[PDB]
């Protein structure tokens, strides 16, 4: 949780990267793959197969941007495991060994109709 | 949100007029300067939830320094201690 | 001591009632800049007693920004009236 | 004019960074206090005397909600005399704090500075401008939040959407109808502060999508809940369905992305064995909903198109940034196993 | 105050039908000044002794419920069979709520006073008993 | 003309093509007398790009090429049919001067728009003030009812607030009623024999009603014969271009005035008044009803998908 | 679903894409194909259990349900045509999208693998409904009926909400029906009351009670073009099945306050089928017997203890398949006497021979005639409630009483005749009018022979 | 008589129960910019005097 302020700090290195062919990234720009779609419909084009480089540049946008704002995800993730476990790890006190025992322990209630 | 830029790129916009111990242009402390600079030594990497029950004696006594509340009610006290019996003797002490 | 209650007692020259109402506006703005001189000297008798050295000068900027903030006000008190002749806060259109 | 009109309009976003970039109760005095002297020549423009009688009665409601928050800090300066942004260590300064500061946000209680500006102002073009005065306090209360007596939160925001959400079934001038459901969407925020203060923002930055993107369908001539019926058959047809989109979508309904919000904020809310306190608010905010139907029965069921006037000519407004947002303010809902994870 | 509560969910429970409905009318007839004084403020002036509010019988309403509304409770909790139960304190959402039904006529106020005061009332000793908690931290 | 804030600041466009050839000129007249026989005349010497009159076909000659499509999908009172006066009817006859109104509007709204982009003068054949003047005998003569003469009143302080007035304001020499004359030698077969209640109130209704603006700043000029057949001619030539910048204006009231510094005269006419569907914006209808200016919902509802191929002729791909 | 949602929505951009009036062919054609790769993987074995494939499918194992899901798109598309065909071609390919649209959300519905995937799909409905109800209907209340479609199902739906998240987070993580092994018992209490009324009250506010029912007869008597969302939403009623998935388990042991359920919904039963023998607004006629014999389903669900089982699940589509053909009975002879009042379309029965039959073959099923599926699905329940107690069968018995002289009085108004008027109804009963009246019956009392296809685990 | 009265008085009540309610609070909210202010005034002493708010 420190070096402040930062998009993303420098030990996000050894986070897998997320790599492409993941269905989100797909899905980001596929609204985006939507919305330039509605960019002609909104203005009575009156196409819906309008000028391509509007209908391009869309798909450009969401991808890498939402590429970029992915690493930083699994990485709060990754940061917030790694610091559940050392205070697992320290004090055992707050975190007991139950013991294991099997159905011939449990009297349950027993409520039949 | 407390976005904190100035703590990435080393500028003060303003941070030296925060605190009663930080600069003094030529050096001439407060009334309670030693209390300041006791109770901040206090908690530090302390993450000031624990502090609050912890530290506890640092910062009161501070409190007591800068208000004088009860310095003025053991010194208030003292005129009801005498002074009924301005009458009955004891001027104590005599001039000078 | 008692120079603080006399003046916080005298803060309360805000009082609501008398912040908007009633009529002839120019009696409601006063109370607006006569609400300044219950925080100029409520904070020039804390910094002074006790040598901060340094927080001084927000006393002097205290005023800056109020007498700009009221300068602004005083500009559309002249709009309520260069439209009509009297400010008459009993004027009421826009309904909420 | 048009040079000076950008100089304006830059120095308000310059005052509410100064409220976030700070370390000293001073600096965020000046923060929005220069915002309260901005923000008074785009009120004017067009000089008509409703304007006029309007920002007068903006004004000198944010020159006392000012006022008071200088007095909150010169009663801890007594107390330790620390001026970092934090914990106030008084319980008369704190109390004094947060409902001074609930009028510029406007609470339930300070309650008609939100109507009566937003009404009548003949710049009902922006006025999107009245986001940046619920983003800069919130920036305030993410500091302050380990103190506060946590029944006055609460109770300013129960009373939120019970009083946001009664006051409007009774409008017609869709800029009231904008300007309630706007203290309602600012009960829901800080009815969660105390627990967990991020999963706030989370709704703050939904909620300045949803409503930019409500103001910007409404500039082709858009002004009463009448006129919202004549441009169906007449302007687009296009425009009805994209504008049941939004309400539908700013309703909080699953298959889109403004139940987003609540389907997480109650993860928060309970968890902390608070269960009679959700249920009162989740069973609220439905009949903000009938705003919004009601709403939708005019303009996608022909009510009416007569007058016949025909506007035989294209339009050419400037639509920034339209033509995405909804397309995040809709389809986002699978899309955000983690926004608070970017956020957090 | 909460030391109000801290004196009426503390010592009778159901006995002491006296000092029961003398604290339980404090906190009824104390939220008749509240609505008292926003209907001075919120509505407009009235007669010359404000507050004078329009129709009046404001505190002249909320605290006679408050008065009856221990009084149905603790005569009913010692006499049928000695708890106080959910069932119990049933009995004093109706007759409790009917105040408002007598004044300003019934037959569409005054049962549906009756209906939802009775909603309303068991819940609240049905939540200590279950040990029900609304303003919580973790 | 303004073409947004970035052009703007860069070149301005109020005073560097109105060197004085501001000149908004306007006429009056009554029928038959100044029709073109003296408005179109004048064109050059001082380059006045001439506006005609009215007529229901006026959204067909713009937008376009540019063919006029007919009297269905512009559904209006149908120019020699109204001339049968219907004092009782479905009808509606009042339903013309909805449409008369929007097609007066436009052309005065391209007026101050050609001019600060060019420079040029501009006569007019009849304003928007002169709309009015039919209502007189629109009225006494029993074929219009109240509640739909307040309507277009109610429109007229709501459309009418940025116009700055014409200049040289001419009504044309008319005479003693021999319109009874001149609308039967000149052919006319519909405008026929309606009586002196349509003649006279008008002709009544031309001194007693322009008067405000005829008494407002710009200075007129006024004739009253036959014609001018090289009387009123150049004397009308000459002397009023003598009346365009000397004996001109006195509060002055339309120069694109003293906010012509990159200010409320300068830009905020010249941005309000280009693509001209912000101008008829207000021309949006009645409360519900005004029992007249209807449309159904689904029939003739259903009109518009016929008015509605395609909804833009041309535009393709790659572009 | 492996890929059954994936062919159904590849559906969605081949209506738009397509020409002029072949829209209504192209659509019809490929949701056909549907119906062999929907057998095709399910139905399968079967002995403890089937989960699918991960987190979006336990298959619907022991309850299929869900084939009849899928009949309807190439069922309403042939039903709708009748009154449709009179506007714009971009709203005809509207009234297509949304009805696919319809059919996306129940298909990860009742399966759903959980039970917060459960809810949001069981809410991601009732938008595309709601614009079925609103736009295109006839003439008005129809506003009105469309906010009473809301605010019962929604004010209902968000004590849910309280409750599953109170679950996530109470015992391990619901996600799981099969991490379900693990269940706390739920005993007497003052809170243990509301965690199972909550969490039971939003399922009564779609299969309704006597109470509460009073959106019923709304949507339904104001409705689409022809039965064309009146088809969905006697499916959707049904799809609020998911008491059978939670009640089973999830508070096993509250039957303590069952009774003000068992006996509203068994005395109702046995008027709100008497209240409706003298309706004037034939589609209110069938929409009263909707009511009626599916909420004894209510009482056959609280009801533990299989041969209700047997019974409770053959009854979900048992009027699955009349119910609809009832209201295509009344979607058809309204296009040509334009009223729905019964009194009017009499002097028939001589005019439309070939349509006497489809007339009976409905009301022969709710007669009900031993061997169908019908009953061998109330004689289930018969057989079950007898065993709570030997009283229920006089209440249950005069249902089957009633509703024999309410079945026929349909059928009998129209054997009368002279006609008196009617220059119109020429029309006799076209090729489409039989083919979407037919494919009902068809399958119906073709599953009559092993009817161990319906049956629960059990 | 029974089915469209008496399971049709209990809910639509509170269709007219909340519009008597949404009528208070814009017909007393009529201007008076007097009377705004006097309202803070009793809003601002009362969180004094009623409970946990200096505590
Ligand atoms: C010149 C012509 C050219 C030559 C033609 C060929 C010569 C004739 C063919 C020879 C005979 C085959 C005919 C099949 C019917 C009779 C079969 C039989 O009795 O023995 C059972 C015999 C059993 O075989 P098995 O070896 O003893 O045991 C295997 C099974 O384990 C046994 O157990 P099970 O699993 O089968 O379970 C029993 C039950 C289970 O089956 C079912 O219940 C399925 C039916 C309902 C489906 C519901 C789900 C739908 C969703 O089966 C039945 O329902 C029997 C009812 C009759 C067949 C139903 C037809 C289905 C439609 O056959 C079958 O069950 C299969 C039937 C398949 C039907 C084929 C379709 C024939 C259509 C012919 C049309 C002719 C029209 C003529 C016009 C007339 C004008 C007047
Ligand atoms: C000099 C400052 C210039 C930037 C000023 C920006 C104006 C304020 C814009 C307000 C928009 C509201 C966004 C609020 C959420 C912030 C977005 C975010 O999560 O990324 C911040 C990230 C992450 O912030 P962080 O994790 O480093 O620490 C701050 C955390 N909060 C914001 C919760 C206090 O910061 C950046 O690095 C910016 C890129
Ligand atoms: C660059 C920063 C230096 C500070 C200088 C501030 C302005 C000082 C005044 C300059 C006087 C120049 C007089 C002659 C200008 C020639 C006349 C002309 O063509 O108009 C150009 C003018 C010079 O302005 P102006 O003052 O001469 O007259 C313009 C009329 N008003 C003021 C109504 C707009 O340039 C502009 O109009 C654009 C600038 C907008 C207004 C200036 C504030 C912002 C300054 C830019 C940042
Ligand atoms: C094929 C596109 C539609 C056919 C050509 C366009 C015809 C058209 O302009 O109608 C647009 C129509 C809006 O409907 P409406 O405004 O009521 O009709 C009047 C239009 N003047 O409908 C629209 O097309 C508006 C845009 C809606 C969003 C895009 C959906 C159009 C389908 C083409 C994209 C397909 C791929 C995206 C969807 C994939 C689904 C899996
Ligand atoms: C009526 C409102 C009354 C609701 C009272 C709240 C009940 C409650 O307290 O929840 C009980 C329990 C969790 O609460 P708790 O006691 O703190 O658990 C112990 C934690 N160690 O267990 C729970 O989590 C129950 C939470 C789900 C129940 C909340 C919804 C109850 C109200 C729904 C009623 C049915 C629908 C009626 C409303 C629709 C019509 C308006």
């Amino acid at each position: 949780g420190r070096a402040t302020f930062q998009f993303l700090p420098d030990e996000a290195r050894s986070l897998p990267p997320p790599k492409l062919t993941d269905p989100r990234l797909a899905f980001v720009g596929f609204l985006g793959y939507c919305s330039g779609l509605i960019d002609n419909a909104i203005r009575r084009r009156p196409v819906l197969l309008a000028g391509l480089h509007r209908q391009l540049l869309y798909i450009t946008s969401f991808v890498f941007v939402g590429y970029y704002l992915l690493k930083r995800q699994d990485y709060m993730y990754a940061v917030r495991d790694h610091d559940m476990f050392s205070y697992i790890k320290s004090h055992p006190e707050d975190f007991p060994e139950k013991d294991k025992k099997t159905y011939g322990e449990v009297f349950e209630e027993f409520h039949p109709v | 949100p407390f976005f904190d830029v100035q703590k990435r790129l080393g500028v003060d916009l303003d941070r030296w007029m925060t605190i009663q111990s930080a600069e003094q242009p030529h050096k001439i402390p407060s009334r309670c300067h030693a209390f300041e600079k006791e109770w901040i030594e206090c908690a530090h990497g302390i993450g000031s939830i624990r502090a609050e029950k912890e530290c506890k004696i640092e910062f009161e006594d501070f409190r007591e320094c800068l208000l004088r509340q009860k310095t003025m009610k053991r010194l208030h006290a003292i005129r009801r201690q005498r002074e009924k019996l301005i009458k009955e003797g004891k001027y104590t002490p005599p001039p000078h | 001591s008692m120079v603080y209650m006399n003046i916080m007692m005298a803060f309360t020259v805000s009082l609501v009632g008398l912040l908007m109402y009633r009529s002839h506006l120019m009696s409601s703005l006063l109370c607006l800049e006569g609400m300044m001189l219950s925080l100029f000297v409520m904070a020039a008798l804390t910094i002074l007693n006790s040598h901060f050295t340094l927080a001084s000068m927000m006393p002097i900027i205290l005023l800056v920004f109020a007498a700009c903030e009221a300068a602004l006000g005083l500009s559309l008190l002249v709009m309520v009236s260069n439209t009509y002749g009297t400010d008459y806060v009993q004027n009421l259109n826009l309904l909420q | 004019n048009p040079i000076i009109f950008i100089i304006i309009l830059l120095t308000i976003m310059l005052g509410t960074i100064i409220v976030m970039i700070s370390s000293h109760w001073l600096l965020v005095w000046i923060g929005f206090e220069m915002n309260m002297l901005a923000i008074i020549p785009i009120m004017m423009k067009n000089h008509n005397p409703r304007a006029t009688e309007a920002s007068t009665k903006y004004f000198l409601t944010q020159s006392t909600a000012s006022m008071l928050l200088m007095m909150a800090v010169i009663i801890n300066l007594m107390f330790s005399g620390q001026w970092t942004v934090m914990k106030l260590f008084n319980p008369m300064a704190s109390m004094l704090m947060t409902m001074a500061l609930a009028m510029k946000l406007g609470m339930a209680p300070f309650h008609f500075w939100v109507p009566e500006v937003t009404q009548g102002i003949p710049l009902s073009s922006g006025l999107i401008l009245l986001t940046w005065q619920k983003l800069a306090p919130m920036s305030v209360l993410y500091q302050i939040f380990p103190s506060i007596n946590l029944n006055l939160i609460l109770t300013l925001s129960v009373l939120s959407i019970l009083i946001g959400g009664w006051g409007g079934l009774n409008q017609t001038q869709l800029r009231k109808i904008m300007a309630y459901s706007s203290i309602a969407h600012m009960g829901w925020m800080t009815a969660v502060l105390p627990y967990n203060p991020t999963m706030t923002l989370l709704n703050l930055i939904i909620y300045i999508i949803m409503t930019s993107t409500m103001f910007t369908m409404f500039m082709a001539n858009s002004t009463t809940t009448t006129l919202s019926l004549s441009h169906t058959w007449n302007k687009t047809p296009i425009m009805t369905v994209l504008i049941l989109a939004t309400l539908l979508s700013m309703g909080g309904l699953p298959p889109l992305s403004g139940f987003m919000p609540k389907w997480m904020i109650i993860q928060e809310m309970t968890k902390n064995n608070s269960i009679i306190l959700p249920t009162f608010m989740a069973i609220t905010a439905l009949l903000n909903l009938y705003f919004y139907m009601r709403l939708t029965y005019s303009t996608t069921l022909t009510m009416f198109p007569s007058t016949n006037n025909m506007k035989m000519k294209w339009q050419f407004p400037l639509m920034k940034k339209m033509t995405f947002l909804p397309t995040m303010v809709v389809l986002s809902t699978m899309m955000l196993p983690l926004t608070p994870m970017l956020s957090v | 105050a909460k030391t109000v509560l801290r004196q009426y969910w503390d010592i009778p429970e159901g006995t002491e039908c006296h000092r029961k409905t003398y604290a339980t009318t404090s906190i009824g007839g104390a939220a008749g000044l509240v609505v008292s004084a926003y209907s001075v403020a919120l509505k407009t002036p009235t007669s010359f002794l404000e507050g004078v509010a329009r129709t009046g019988r404001y505190t002249f309403t909320a605290a006679a419920i408050g008065a009856i509304f221990g009084l149905t409770s603790c005569i009913s909790a010692q006499v049928r069979e000695k708890p106080d139960d959910p069932l119990n304190y049933l009995i004093g959402g109706c007759a409790g709520g009917l105040i408002l039904g007598a004044r300003t006529r019934s037959y569409g106020i005054g049962a549906a006073a009756c209906a939802y005061m009775g909603l309303t009332a068991a819940l609240v000793k049905m939540g200590q008993l279950e040990g029900w908690q609304v303003f919580a931290e973790p | 003309l303004q073409y947004g804030p970035l052009a703007y600041i860069l070149g301005e466009k109020a005073t560097k093509k109105m060197t004085e050839k501001s000149k908004l000129i306007t006429v009056d007249g009554n029928i038959c007398s100044g029709k073109s026989k003296l408005a179109k005349e004048i064109a050059e010497k001082l380059g006045l790009k001439h506006f005609p009159e009215a007529g229901i076909h006026y959204v067909d000659s713009t937008t376009g090429d540019g063919k006029p499509l007919p009297v269905q999908f512009s559904g209006n009172c149908s120019l020699e049919k109204f001339y049968d006066d219907p004092k009782s009817n479905d009808g509606n006859s009042y339903r013309l001067q909805a449409w008369l109104y929007a097609s007066r509007l436009l052309q005065y709204a391209d007026a101050l728009e050609h001019l600060l982009s060019t420079g040029q003068g501009v006569v007019l054949e009849r304003s928007i003030y002169s709309d009015f003047v039919f209502l007189e005998a629109m009225y006494r003569q029993g074929f219009i009812r109240k509640q739909c003469v307040d309507h277009y009143n109610q429109v007229k302080k709501v459309t009418i607030c940025e116009y700055l007035p014409p200049h040289v304001v001419v009504y044309v020499d008319v005479p003693v009623p021999e319109v009874q004359s001149r609308i039967q030698k000149k052919g006319n077969p519909h405008e026929m024999k309606i009586t002196s209640a349509y003649l006279q109130d008008i002709e009544n209704a031309y001194k007693g009603t322009f008067l405000p603006e005829m008494s407002e700043k710009c200075e007129v000029l006024q004739y009253s014969a036959w014609e001018a057949q090289d009387a009123e001619k150049v004397v009308e030539d000459i002397e009023y271009l003598k009346y365009d910048k000397g004996p001109w204006l006195d509060q002055n009231d339309r120069n694109l005035h003293k906010l012509r510094m990159l200010v409320q005269d300068k830009l905020e006419v010249l941005n309000y008044t280009s693509i001209p569907v912000f101008l008829p914006e207000v021309t949006v209808g009645a409360h519900q009803s005004d029992q007249v200016f209807q449309e159904f919902t689904e029939l003739p509802g259903r009109k518009y998908r016929a008015g509605y191929n395609e909804d833009v002729g041309d535009k393709w791909i790659w572009l | 679903m492996l890929k059954y949602i994936i062919p159904t929505i590849m559906l969605m951009p081949l209506t738009w894409l397509s020409k002029n009036n072949m829209i209504w062919v192209n659509s019809t054609a490929h949701s056909l194909l549907i119906s062999f790769t929907s057998l095709l993987l399910m139905n399968q074995f079967g002995d403890n259990s089937l989960n699918f494939s991960l987190l979006f499918f336990s298959d619907s194992l022991s309850t299929p349900l869900l084939i009849l899901t899928m009949w309807l798109l190439p069922l309403m598309l042939m039903a709708s045509q009748h009154h449709l065909s009179k506007e714009n071609l971009t709203r005809k390919k509207l009234f297509i999208t949304m009805l696919i649209s319809l059919q996306l959300f129940l298909i990860m519905t009742f399966t759903a693998m959980e039970l917060i995937l459960f809810y949001i799909l069981f809410e991601a409905t009732l938008v595309p409904t709601l614009i079925i109800i609103t736009r295109w209907g006839n003439q008005t209340e129809r506003l009105n009926a469309g906010l009473y479609f809301l605010f019962y199902t929604l004010a209902g739906s968000l004590p849910l909400l309280v409750a599953l998240i109170y679950i996530q987070n109470t015992v391990g993580s619901l996600n799981f029906l099969m991490l379900q092994y693990w269940v706390q018992p739920v005993h007497n209490s003052w809170s243990n009351v509301f965690m199972w009324l909550a969490c039971m009250m939003a399922f009564m506010v779609k299969m309704p009670l006597y109470g509460l029912h009073l959106w019923l007869p709304k949507a339904h008597v104001e409705a689409p073009i022809a039965g064309s969302m009146v088809l969905a939403a006697v499916l959707l009623k049904l799809g609020g099945y998911g008491m059978l998935r939670i009640t089973l388990i999830l508070n096993p042991m509250t039957d303590f306050m069952a009774y003000p359920f068992i006996m509203l919904s068994l005395w109702g039963m046995i008027m709100t089928s008497s209240i409706c023998l003298r309706q004037t607004d034939l589609k209110s006629l069938i929409a009263y017997s909707s009511v009626s014999h599916m909420a004894l389903v209510i009482v056959a669900i609280l009801i533990q203890t299989p041969w209700s089982y047997m019974g409770a699940t053959a009854l979900m589509i048992a009027h699955g398949l009349t119910s609809s053909m009832l209201f295509c009975l009344a979607n058809s002879n309204y296009e040509r006497i334009h009223s729905r009042t019964m009194i009017l379309a009499r002097g028939l029965q001589t005019l439309l021979p070939l349509m006497a039959t489809w007339w009976l073959l409905a009301s022969l099923t709710n007669l009900a005639l031993p061997p169908t599926i019908n009953l061998i699905g109330e004689l289930f329940v018969v057989m079950s409630t007898f065993s709570w107690s030997n009283i229920t069968i006089i209440l249950m018995g005069v249902n089957m009483v009633i509703t024999a002289l309410y079945s026929l009085y349909m059928l009998i108004m129209t054997q009368r005749g002279k006609y008196t008027y009617h220059i119109n109804n020429i029309s006799p009963s076209f090729t489409r009018e039989n083919a979407l009246m037919s494919l009902h019956i068809l399958p119906l009392l073709l599953l009559t022979l092993n009817p161990k296809i319906i049956l629960g685990p059990l | 008589l029974l089915d469209l009265i008496w399971l049709e008085a209990i809910l639509p009540k509170t269709i007219s129960l909340a519009q008597m309610k949404a009528s208070t609070l814009v017909t007393n909210q009529k201007g008076l910019i007097k009377l705004y202010f006097l309202s803070f005034l009793i809003t601002i002493l009362i969180s004094m005097i009623l409970f946990n708010f200096h505590e």
